[PDB]
RNA sequence: GGAUAAACGCUGAAAGCAUCUAAGCGUGAAGCCCCCCUCAAGAUGAGAUUUCCCAUUUCUUCGGAAAGUAAGAUCCCUGAA
RNA sequence: UUGGCACCUCGAUGUCGGCUCGUCGCAUCCUGGGGCUGUAGUCGGUCCCAAGGGUUGGGCUGUUCGCCCAUUAAAGCGGCA
C-alpha cells in the first residue's frame, strides 16, 4: 500500500473504489494499491 | 477444585528421593469443618464455608454458637469461604481434612502477609537512597511531589506509611507431603504471614 | 427466474425459508423490497428508486437465486497444492494438510459443507451454502497462499498467479 | 405579594411506566427530567420536588440514530494518572443500560442537592419488568 | 476467551461485469473489555446471606422523651503475631 | 529550536548540569500485527495499526551535546516554569 492523498489511477487497470469511507485503487499490480 | 484452612507452624527443609533439599512450610489444618453451603438462589453465588478451629464456648458468643450448631459443631475462630468449588461434595458438618490433596498437588496460598510497621519509601517501596557524602542531605527521603503545572500532586505518588498486613497470594506451589494424623501438610517454599498465621490453600486457578 | 423442480419457497416478512433436496436455508432481507410470485418464478421490485433500494434489489435476487441453486445443484470450489511435500488428506470427515510447516492444520467443514479428497494435491470443497464454501475454501487458501517466486502453495484451479525472479 | 408556593407534600406524586422502545435516548430523557422536575404542574416551585416519580422498561432497546452505537463514547476518569476509561453507547446499551438512561438523565437535570433528590426518583430497566407494581403505576406516553 | 485497529478475505449489489461493504458474514495485534493479584456498600444507590436479643418500666394530651436492661461491646488490666 | 512582540510578575516567579521521583503525548527505538518491495532465503528498505511494558554501564569534560570502550532485544523523540 502506498498511502497519499494523491490517490490517482496509475494505469488503466488500476479501479478507484470506496471502501469505508476510503478512496482506493485496486490494480492487478500490488504497487498501485493506493490508499487515502 | 478443593480448599482448606490452617495455620503456619514454621518452615524447614526436606529431601526428597533424588536427593534435592527442598525448603518446605508446615501447615496445621485440624478440626475443619463445612458450617454453611451458599447457593445462586439464597445468596447469588455458590460458595462453601469452611470454619478451622475450635475454640473456648466463653470466648465465642450466642450468634456464632448458633451459626455453628446449625452445622452440629463447636463456635470456630476462622471462618472463611471458598469459591470456583463443587457444592454436591462437602455436606454440612463434615470434617474436611487434609487428604483431599496429593503430592505433587499444585496450589495458591492465601494469607495475611506480616507487619511492619510504620516505613519509610526506600523499604515499602523500594525506592534509591540519595548519597551520603560529596554534601548531600538528601538520603531517604522520597522525592520530588511532582512538578509545578497541576498545583497538586498526582494520586499514587508514594509515600511512607504502614507497610504490610496486605493480604497476599502465592501461585503454583507444590504439596509435598501429607500427613493425616498429624493433620499436616508441607507446602514447597513460602506462605505470608507469621508463625500461627492462618493459611487459605486451595487449588490453583491456573 | 427459474425455480426447478423440488424447491419450495416460503416468506414471512422480512423473513424467508427455502427447502429443497439438500438442505433448507432461513435468511432474512430488508422489508422495503416488494415480492411477487408465480409457482415457477418469483420476482422482486423497489417502491422508490432510491440509492438503498437500489443497492438491495439486485443483492436480494442474487442472494435469493444462490439459495435456490444451492439447494438444487449445490457449489463446488476446487484447491490445488502446489509444492513438494505438500500433502492432503482427510481422516475420515476432517481435513488435515502438511504444507511445510512444522505441524499440521486441520479443518472442520460445518453444517452444510463437506471436503473431497481426489489426491494428495488437490481438494475440493461442497456445499449448498455458496457463502460457507466460498469462505472455507479461503481459509483453507490463507494457509500457504500462493508465493510468486514459484507459486508454491493453494490456490483456486483458475487463479492468475504472479511471478517474480 | 401573593403567589402560591408549593410545600414537600402539599402535592401528589405518581409513579409513571415508559416503554422505551425505539425512542432516542435524548428525546425520553428530555421529557423524563421535565416530568421529574415538575414542570408538567401549574403547583411548580423550583426549590421544591413537585414532580413525579418515574419508571422506564424496555431500555436496551433505547433508539440510537447514526454510529453513535460505536462512535459516541462514555468516558470516565478515577482521578489517577491515565485513569481514563472510555465505553461505547452501544456497548452501554447491550449490558448496563440502566447506567446509560442514568447517564443521559442525569445531565438533563440540574446540577445541585434537589436535581441529586429526583434523580433518585428514577427506576430503570432493560426488560419489560420492575420491581415497583406495589406502587402500583400508570403508563406515560410521550 | 470476547470484540476491534491496520490488513486479508466470503457473499453481494449500486453500475447485466467488477468491487472486502452499501445490507450482510468471517479471520485478525504485545493493544481494548475480561482472565490473574489487591482495595472496595460513606456503592447516602449505604446491598446480600447466616445466626442472636426481645417487644420492659416511667412518663407525656399527641408527637416525643428518659431509665434501667437483653443479645452484644467497652472503661480497666496481662500482652504480641 | 533560532527569533519577533513586550501582555502578567522588578514591595523577588531562583539559573545550567546532575541525584530522588516520575507522569504525559506519539511524530514507535525494541518487542507485537500488516501492505509494497528493485521481498529467492538470512538480513533489510519504506509505509500503515499499536503507547502494553521495556528502553545499559563506564572513560574525557562543570558540562547538555558529543567522541570513545564494552554491552544490549533496544540503548526512542519530546512536553510538564
Ligand atoms: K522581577
Ligand atoms: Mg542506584
Ligand atoms: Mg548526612
Ligand atoms: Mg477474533
Ligand atoms: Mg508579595
Ligand atoms: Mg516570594
Ligand atoms: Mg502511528
Ligand atoms: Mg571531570
Ligand atoms: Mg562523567
Ligand atoms: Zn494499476
Amino acid at each position: 500500500m502506498k498511502v497519499r492523498p494523491s490517490v490517482k489511477p496509475m494505469c488503466e487497470k488500476c479501479k478507484v473504489i470506496r471502501r469505508k469511507g476510503k478512496v482506493m485503487v485496486i490494480c492487478e499490480n500490488p504497487k498501485h494499491k493506493q490508499k487515502q | 477444585t478443593k480448599g482448606i484452612l490452617g495455620r503456619k507452624v514454621g518452615m524447614t527443609q526436606v529431601f526428597t528421593e533424588n536427593g534435592e533439599l527442598i525448603p518446605v512450610t508446615v501447615i496445621e489444618a485440624a478440626q475443619n469443618v463445612v458450617l454453611q453451603k451458599k447457593t445462586v438462589e439464597t445468596d447469588g453465588y455458590e460458595a462453601v464455608q469452611i470454619g478451622f478451629e475450635d475454640k473456648r464456648a466463653i470466648l465465642s458468643n450466642k450468634p456464632e454458637q448458633g451459626h455453628v450448631a446449625k452445622a452440629n459443631t463447636t463456635p470456630k475462630r476462622f471462618i472463611r469461604e471458598f469459591r470456583d468449588v463443587n457444592l454436591d461434595e462437602y455436606e454440612i458438618g463434615a470434617e474436611v481434612k487434609v487428604d483431599v490433596f496429593a503430592e505433587g498437588d499444585i496450589i495458591d496460598a492465601t494469607g495475611v502477609s506480616k507487619g511492619k510497621g510504620f516505613q519509610g519509601v526506600i523499604k515499602r517501596h523500594g525506592q534509591s537512597r540519595g548519597p551520603m557524602a560529596h554534601g548531600s542531605r538528601y538520603h531517604r527521603r522520597p522525592g520530588s511531589m511532582g512538578p509545578v503545572a497541576p498545583n497538586r500532586v498526582f494520586k499514587n505518588k508514594l509515600l511512607p506509611g504502614r507497610m504490610g498486613g496486605e493480604q497476599i497470594t502465592i501461585q503454583n506451589l507444590e504439596i509435598v507431603k501429607v500427613d493425616v494424623e498429624k493433620n499436616v501438610l508441607l507446602v514447597k517454599g513460602n506462605v505470608p504471614g507469621a508463625k500461627k498465621a492462618l493459611v487459605q490453600i486451595k487449588t490453583a486457578t491456573k | 427466474i427459474v425455480i426447478p423442480a423440488g424447491v419450495t419457497v416460503t416468506l414471512n416478512g422480512s423473513t424467508a425459508t427455502v427447502k429443497g433436496p439438500k438442505g433448507e436455508l432461513v435468511k432474512e432481507f430488508n422489508p422495503e423490497i416488494t415480492i411477487k410470485i408465480e409457482g415457477n418464478e418469483i420476482n422482486v421490485s423497489r417502491p422508490t428508486d432510491n440509492k438503498n433500494h437500489r443497492a438491495l434489489h439486485g443483492t436480494t435476487r442474487a442472494i435469493l437465486n444462490n439459495m435456490v441453486v444451492g439447494v438444487s445443484e449445490g457449489y463446488e470450489k476446487k484447491l490445488e497444492l502446489i509444492g513438494v511435500g505438500y500433502r492432503a488428506q482427510k481422516q475420515g470427515d476432517k481435513l488435515v494438510l502438511n504444507v511445510g510447516y512444522s505441524h499440521p492444520v486441520e479443518f472442520v467443514a460445518p453444517k452444510g459443507v463437506d471436503i473431497e479428497v481426489p489426491a494428495n494435491t488437490q481438494v475440493i470443497v461442497k456445499g449448498y451454502n455458496k457463502e460457507h464454501v466460498g469462505e472455507l475454501a479461503a481459509n483453507i487458501r490463507a494457509v500457504r497462499p500462493p508465493e510468486p517466486y514459484k507459486g508454491k502453495g493453494i490456490r483456486y484451479e483458475g487463479e492468475h498467479v504472479r511471478r517474480k525472479e | 405579594r401573593t403567589t402560591y408556593m408549593a410545600k414537600p407534600g402539599e402535592v401528589e406524586r405518581k409513579w409513571y411506566v415508559i416503554d422505551a422502545t425505539g425512542v432516542s435516548l435524548g428525546r425520553l430523557s428530555s421529557e423524563v427530567a421535565s416530568i421529574l422536575r415538575g414542570k408538567n404542574k401549574p403547583q411548580f416551585t423550583p426549590h421544591i420536588d413537585t414532580g413525579d416519580f418515574v419508571i422506564i422498561i424496555n431500555a436496551g432497546k433505547i433508539g440510537l440514530t447514526g454510529k453513535k452505537a460505536t462512535d459516541k463514547i462514555y468516558y470516565r476518569h478515577s482521578q489517577y494518572p491515565g485513569g481514563l476509561k472510555s465505553r461505547t453507547a452501544g456497548e452501554m446499551r447491550t449490558n448496563n443500560p440502566e447506567k446509560l438512561l442514568e447517564l443521559s438523565i442525569k445531565g438533563m437535570l440540574p446540577k445541585n442537592s434537589l436535581g441529586r433528590q429526583l434523580f433518585k426518583k428514577l427506576h430503570v430497566y432493560g426488560g419489560s419488568e420492575h420491581e415497583h407494581a406495589a406502587q402500583q403505576p400508570e403508563v406515560y406516553e410521550l
